[PDB]
């Protein structure tokens, strides 16, 4: 669980 | 300069109960309608034996994005027997049955249906029949001012992981759009 | 060529003369014949081996093998 | 040396610079000239009346030519 | 010189990957080429000799994505011009019967020591996945597998940073099991059991082999030297496999039986006629390899890795990873 | 869901018409090109890459807002800069100026 | 029923009476002196011209924009043509549209014809002008005349051979620039412009002088022929590298910024920018980072994944520091970064957080303190002004401009305090010394007579104040003159304190000062988003340095961790400048390599740290937002302080008695962005 903020942060920034 | 004549007469023998705009340019002559009369409108026409019209040319639609009634579709029918052309042109919104005229001229079904899946104006009687021109299954209405000019989905490639496959586009060298325009 | 004949081995000014484009004799064309540059010819080969065959400045075949970043990075030493 | 080099790939034959710099100047006599090489049409081009008072050559802006006044 | 992605997944994204693939001409090397040049990156796959095998992998990306090269074997100047960029190095290459200029030590174990060596000449790789099989040390028949088991530890001692994956037998589209069975059932008197009639394996789905091989290859800082083993889904006894592929290729199952005699007997002419001056025909299902491997069996170690460790077991051998069958 | 933001392009600051002021629009803030490796040229995988500013212009900004609202996605209006008028004078240029202090 | 050119809100000074004008036909009402030219305007009819800016005066020079005036003669230049109650106007008569063709052909005659390697074709009035109101074919055979091109510095190449003559170059290097270097030099058709003595010109606004010369002879020499216009799209943007938050609009194609351009915004800037922003974008491109990097013991830098870099930093920064954990907000930041980074911090418990150049003293926070408070627009209603420890030439370079502007309009007495410094507009220096301001917040130095003799003064103190360790002594001398000189009342607030960055005005409206003196000599872990922290020298032996930032040229090399970030042409965050209003930029390009927006990388490294924000979208940002101050997200509107400077001063002794030391130099090495580029650099080396 890593709150999916961060697991999207990880990946490209466009979100 | 062409048909000054047929125009005339049907203006003024008309029910004027239903004509909301009439322009007589030398472009083509316009009967503006309401949506509600259309099929009276044009049986009046076909019949009256003066002003007989028998022949339908086109169902074409119009898209602007910036009206309250945002699509206009266009009826270009000509008089075979009296040389003569007219356009009734109508308004028509988002979701709005409009009545259908494959009854009297049995040549609309395929420009109706063009116009059902090109653009997104419904009809209420029969010709509203499946999709003609755009393949198959398809997200939007490819001919508005919005279906971008690449489509939402549109890759379609081979795959031996199983056969083919639709998957999203990332085309290379994307749709460069020059602008030329010219402030006076 | 007797074995291996293929169009486009034939030079420019007899590609013309051939085509019926100008009824000038290849001799005549090659009086012309820009001076100061120009490339003999050489048949479109296409089939034998990349390097005979070409590429562009960013395949891999290419000796090349240019890089398009338009910008640089910041590389300490 | 860096424009040739980006569009360039060979660096075997001389590149165009090299070429317009290995033809020597005009040496005309006036004060004006006009540049496209010898037919109006068909060979492009278009006039590019260029002025020649400076002791140094002065390029033509296409096919530089470097055009300069013979005397004082 | 870490990459990066450069792109958002789909074809036409760059995201860094140039790939050499050794042996992507057949069955794994087909399935593999395809999920890498659709994660998007740049792949270089030699063919040894053709104009055409190639051909098929030539479409699975965007331009200039996937590179035929040139004649890849028995010479270290063209491994090298063909390994001349990449970025990572995937090797498959290997037979399943010897040839008489070839032979399965010759094959394996050298060629895998070649491109050990010509990875160490260019060092500037980072993952070299080597692909073996489920086969142990030369504790087993089949002398492929002895080869096999030495090129993989000269492959682990050449590259102590590498990953060996060990795949259990591949069942998929095209494969050399489940074709062969329904070929030499349609044609005629219907298929043999070798060695007992139930022999234990662990058949896998090669699109999930092929998923696992992408997620090693990325597999961002957490197994840089590995070598480990891909199993099935469950256990199939042969005798189960193949009730498995005749409910699904709707026939009536025969079997054969007095197998290990009749397998050693009517499989050892074919070697000593092949070292005898001219190509012989290819061991339809007469394999030495396969006689020994379903006489000794072979599942899961259970001990070092598995997909559970990587990412989950395959879907099932039942519903889609047979549904190729139904072309009977 | 995407945010756009509706505006009106602003005089060009190279000549002096007017042909094109005054014309709201709808941009989709999109920007995730890349360069494709092979030649040069910038790829892109948004659908809405340049239909805003292409064929998407306006009447004014209330139909641009009423319309982003029918779509759905979330938008957030600008400003408009008009240009003062003041007054000139060509007397003003030919001032005088006082007497030696 | 006829709305002007482009909306123009007319004044009517006195709107009890005003003209009208038949203009074609139907009537329009004018003011009282307005040109023939703005009443066709308001009428909605738009006239040729070459030679007319609305920014500069008025010179019958192209002779274009003829119309025809019935009750006249036969031709009329619409310019300066004052307009008359009831002249009967006409501008497309026959008699307009023939005088029109003519004026035309003669330009298009003596033209150059190089059209399709010039730049600015596709974008050239002359151009425009030709095809859609002159004629179509030309008659004329005869030789041409052509001169020699011309130098101006690496700003601004000149093909001289297509000057027009029109003196738009001229009137503004006189009018607004200041220097007067350009002239209109020769006889006849043989006419040039140029500099006399092969000199360079070493002022601003040139980049406004490539703007205005209509004809693509004056062209920016970095921008020398990479794209025409119709090829790159605008995206409308603010400037950061000023204070002033210039209205801009940046040209891209691609992921490449090809150049920069104003846009109209009467109120911040009319239509110019500074030399400094309209070159700054090479560099942009030029240097750059794009990975991030953890530095290796033997003193280099490896390239690490996001998850790494951020557990390490959040290990060490739970690991060691109770309450030494400092954070230095960057010099070109948004509203959104400072509070994300105030909030990561003050979860973290420890707090020593500050902005770029706000100074280490008490700095108090009354938003009529440190914001310019008579708006840019106003200024142009002073009579006299009071500039302390301010060079606004080199500094707000569109203040500066707007000062001039008011000098030039209507002679305002300007009287300068601070070190020696070369205005263009007649000032007056009073001294050097805060000794000095004592004095006229006293009796001495009759100066201050001046202001109490005086209609609507200006006292601009400029934030390079606010470093200096005695910052409340000078502003309740400030408070003192302007109580004595009647100088803050009601109708007008004439108090302004200037601002030499972007990030400042947030910063302190956020309360970004330092709860201490000797923060970075006492930290061990100090956060950075901006360089230069003094001479990056305070940080001792054994800090954490961890540099989440972009474009990284200073500082880096003596940063322990490094995070890439979005730079101010890919993001979109919010801005406010000196007159308090706040502006949002839009992104344009695509962020380089990997990096990530700033408020993301803060939340991200705080739930890695453990304790997180409660907030993970920039609408919960904004929100929080307008917790603590709300203008920031009452964005595109400047809300004024209606509360006076009741400061309470503690120094209470003197000014410390020593001199006004200067504040920021070369105008082109400051700014990283500029800095680590390059075209200021050549800028640095020659033009100065
Ligand atoms: N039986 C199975 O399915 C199974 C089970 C477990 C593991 N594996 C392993 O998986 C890997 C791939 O298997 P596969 O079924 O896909 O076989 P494969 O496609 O035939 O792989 C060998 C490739 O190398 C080529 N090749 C043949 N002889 C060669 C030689 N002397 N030198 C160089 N290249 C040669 C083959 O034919 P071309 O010359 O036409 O390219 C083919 O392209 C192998 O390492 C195998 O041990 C297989
Ligand atoms: S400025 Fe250049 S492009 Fe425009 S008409 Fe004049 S010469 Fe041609
Ligand atoms: S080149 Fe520029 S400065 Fe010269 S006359 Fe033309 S518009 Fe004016
Ligand atoms: S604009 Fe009126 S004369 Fe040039
Ligand atoms: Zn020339």
């Amino acid at each position: 669980a890593i709150s999916p903020f961060l697991k999207n942060f990880y990946s490209s920034n466009y979100f | 300069m062409d048909n000054q004549s047929i125009f005339k007469y049907s203006w003024e023998t008309l029910p004027k109960k239903w004509v909301k705009k009439m322009e007589r340019s030398e472009h083509g002559n316009r009967f503006d309608t309401k949506t509600d009369y259309l099929f009276q409108l044009l049986c009046f026409l076909k019949l009256h034996t003066y002003t007989r019209v028998q022949v339908l040319i086109d169902i074409c639609g119009v898209d602007y994005p910036s009206r309250k009634r945002r699509f206009e579709v266009v009826y270009n029918l000509l008089s075979t027997r009296y040389n003569s052309r007219i356009r009734v042109q109508t308004s028509a919104d988002e979701v709005t049955r409009i009545s259908s005229v494959v009854s009297l001229f049995p040549s609309a079904g395929w420009w109706e249906r063009e116009v059902w899946d090109m653009f997104g104006v419904s009809s209420i009687n029969h010709p509203d029949l499946r999709r003609i021109l755009t393949d198959y299954g398809f997200e939007g209405h490819p001919l508005r001012k919005d279906f971008p000019l690449s489509g939402y989905v549109e890759v379609r490639y081979d795959d031996p992981e199983k056969r083919v496959v639709s998957e999203p586009i990332e085309m290379t060298q994307e749709f460069r759009y020059f602008d030329f325009a010219s402030p006076w | 060529e007797k074995s291996r004949y293929n169009a486009s081995q034939v030079p420019p000014e007899w590609h013309g003369w051939l085509h019926f484009i100008t009824d000038h004799t290849g001799d005549e064309l090659l009086l012309l014949k820009p001076k100061r540059y120009g490339v003999e010819h050489k048949e479109n080969l296409s089939g034998e081996g990349e390097q005979y065959i070409y590429h562009s400045k960013g395949h891999a075949l290419n000796p090349g093998q240019r890089d398009w970043t338009r910008y640089q990075p910041w590389e300490s030493k | 040396s860096n424009h040739t080099a980006k569009w360039m790939q060979d660096t075997s034959k001389k590149s165009p610079m090299e070429l317009i710099n290995e033809v020597p100047p005009i040496k005309v006599e006036g004060r004006i000239v006009a540049c496209e090489g010898d037919t109006n049409p068909a060979l492009g081009h278009p006039i590019e009346f260029i002025c020649l008072d400076l002791p140094e050559p002065a390029v033509c802006k296409y096919c530089g030519l470097r055009y300069v006044q013979d005397h004082h | 010189g870490h990459l990066v992605r450069k792109g958002t997944g789909g074809r036409s994204s760059v995201s860094g990957i140039i790939a050499t693939v050794f042996g992507a001409t057949g069955f794994l090397g087909r399935y593999v080429v395809q999920q890498l040049a659709k994660m998007g990156s740049q792949v270089l796959v030699p063919f040894r000799g053709s104009e055409d095998c190639p051909r098929h992998l030539k479409l699975m990306g965007d331009l200039g994505q996937i590179v035929p090269m040139k004649y890849n074997p028995r010479d270290e100047s063209s491994v090298k011009a063909v390994m001349a960029k990449a970025n990572v190095v995937i090797n498959l290459i290997g037979r399943d019967y010897e040839t008489r200029n070839y032979s399965f030590e010759e094959v394996h174990y050298h060629m895998a020591e070649n491109l050990a060596k010509i990875s160490r000449e260019h060092g500037g790789i980072l993952r070299f996945i080597q692909v073996s099989c489920l086969g142990a040390s030369p504790s087993s028949p089949s002398r492929m597998l002895r080869a096999k088991a030495a090129a993989e530890e000269v492959v682990l001692r050449e590259l102590p940073e590498a990953t060996i994956l060990k795949p259990a037998v591949m069942i998929g589209t095209e494969d050399r099991i489940l074709n062969p069975w329904a070929h030499f059932a349609k044609k005629y008197g219907f298929i043999p059991l070798f060695g007992n009639g139930s022999t234990k394996i662990q058949p896998v789905y090669v699109v999930d082999v092929a998923a696992a091989l992408t997620t090693v290859l990325k597999d961002d800082g957490t197994s840089m030297g590995k070598t480990y083993e891909l199993g099935g889904p469950e256990i199939f006894t042969v005798h189960d496999l193949a009730e498995l592929m005749y409910e699904t290729i709707r026939e009536w199952p025969r079997y054969v039986k007095v197998p290990f005699p009749i397998a050693k007997a009517l499989a050892t002419p074919r070697e000593i006629l092949l070292n005898k001056p001219f190509p012989l025909p290819t061991p339809e299902i007469l394999n030495l390899d396969k006689i020994q491997a379903l006489t000794t069996d072979t599942i899961v170690s259970e001990n070092a890795l598995t997909f559970n460790d990587l990412g989950i077991i395959p879907h099932k051998l039942k519903g889609y990873p047979v549904e190729f069958l139904i072309s009977y | 869901r995407r945010r756009v933001v509706i505006y009106s392009p602003a005089r060009t600051a190279s000549q002096q018409g007017s042909g094109k002021v005054g014309r709201w629009k709808i941009n989709f803030l999109s920007t995730q090109k890349w360069e494709n490796p092979l030649m040069g040229w910038t790829s892109t995988g948004d659908p809405y890459a340049h239909v805003g500013d292409s064929a998407l212009t306006f009447d004014s900004a209330e139909a641009a807002k009423a319309f982003a609202e029918k779509h759905g996605w979330e938008y957030s209006v600008k400003k408009r800069h008009t240009p003062l008028l003041k007054v000139k004078s060509y007397a003003d240029n030919f001032k005088w100026k006082g007497f030696p202090k | 029923p006829r709305s002007p050119l482009a909306g123009a809100r007319v004044h009517f000074a006195n709107p009890d009476d005003a003209i009208e004008v038949f203009v074609d036909g139907y009537p329009v009402k004018i003011p009282k002196g307005m040109t023939v030219l703005q009443a066709c305007e308001v009428a909605g009819v738009d006239i040729p011209r070459f030679c007319y800016h609305s920014r500069l005066s008025i010179a019958g020079n192209c002779r274009m924009c003829l119309v025809e005036v019935e009750k006249s003669p036969k031709p009329v230049a619409s310019c300066a043509m004052p307009a008359l109650p009831g002249m009967k106007i006409k501008t497309d008569t026959p008699v307009a549209k023939k005088a029109r063709e003519g004026v035309m052909e003669f330009l298009l005659m003596n033209h150059p014809l190089d059209c399709p390697i010039c730049d600015q074709g596709g974008e050239c009035d002359l151009q425009d002008q030709s095809m859609a109101f002159g004629s179509d074919r030309g008659r004329f055979t005869e030789v041409k005349r052509s001169v020699v091109d011309k130098n101006l510095g690496p700003l601004v190449k000149t093909v001289m051979t297509r000057c027009i003559q029109c003196t738009r170059c001229v009137r503004f290097a006189t009018e607004v620039a200041g220097v007067q270097d350009l002239g209109m030099l020769g006889r006849g058709s043989g006419e040039e412009i140029g500099t006399y003595v092969e000199k360079l010109l070493t002022s601003e606004l040139s980049g406004n002088v490539i703007d205005i010369c209509p004809v693509g002879a004056l062209t920016s020499k970095p921008f020398a022929f990479k794209a025409r216009n119709w090829e790159l799209k605008g995206t409308e943007t603010i400037d950061v590298t000023d204070a002033v938050g210039s209205n801009i609009r940046i040209d891209s194609r691609g992921p490449e910024v090809m150049r920069i351009v104003p846009r109209l915004n009467e109120d911040i800037n009319e239509e110019w920018i500074s030399d400094k922003t309209r070159f700054c974008y090479d560099g942009l491109k030029r240097q750059r980072l794009n990975d991030p990097m953890i530095r290796g013991p033997d003193g280099r830098f490896k390239a690490v994944n996001w998850r790494d870099a951020l557990s390490v930093i959040a290990d060490i920064a739970h690991q060691v520091k109770p309450e030494e954990i400092v954070g230095v907000a960057g010099k070109l930041s948004d509203a959104e970064s400072m509070i994300a980074l105030k909030d990561f911090l003050n979860r973290m418990g420890s707090n020593d957080v500050w902005g770029e150049g706000i100074g280490v003293n008490t700095n108090a926070d009354f938003r009529s303190g440190y914001i310019m408070n008579t708006s840019i627009a106003g200024l142009e209603k002073a009579d006299v002004f009071l500039l302390v420890g301010t060079q606004p030439r080199v500094e707000a370079a569109m203040v500066n401009a707007r000062i001039r502007k008011t000098v030039r309009s209507n002679q305002a007495k300007v009287g300068y305090i601070g070190p020696a410094t070369d205005f263009n507009y007649d000032h007056k220096h009073l001294g050097t010394d805060p000794q000095t301001l004592v004095e006229i917040a006293e009796g001495r130095h009759p100066f201050f007579k001046t202001l109490s003799d005086a209609k609507n003064p200006v006292i601009i103190v400029g934030a390079g104040v606010f470093e200096r360790k005695d910052q409340d002594a000078i502003f309740a001398a400030v408070e003192t003159i302007a109580q004595k000189a009647n100088v803050v009342r009601p109708d007008w607030n004439g108090l302004n304190v200037l601002l030499l960055h972007a990030a400042q005005a947030a910063a302190l409206d956020l309360g970004l000062v330092p709860q201490s003196e000797k923060s970075l000599e006492s930290a061990k872990f100090v956060y950075l988003m901006g360089a230069d922290d003094v001479n990056l020298d305070k940080i001792p032996d054994d800090a954490f340095v961890v540099y989440q930032g972009h474009h990284g040229d200073k500082s880096v090399y003596r940063a322990n961790v490094i995070l890439p970030t979005a730079a101010f042409s890919e993001k979109e965050g919010t801005y406010q400048n000196t007159e308090g209003c706040t502006q949002q930029t839009l992104p344009a390009v695509p962020t380089v390599g990997d990096s990530r927006d700033d408020w993301k990388i803060i939340r991200a490294l705080s739930e890695v740290a453990g304790v997180r924000l409660p907030y993970d979208t920039i609408g919960a940002v904004r929100a929080r937002i307008r917790n603590v101050a709300p203008n920031l997200v009452n964005v595109d509107e400047r809300e004024p302080a209606t509360l006076p400077s009741s400061l309470r001063p503690s120094f209470t002794q003197k000014v410390d008695t020593t001199p006004f030391g200067t504040v920021i130099e070369n105008f082109y090495m400051t700014d990283a962005i500029t800095r680590a580029s390059k075209i200021m650099a050549q800028c640095s080396a020659t033009l100065l």
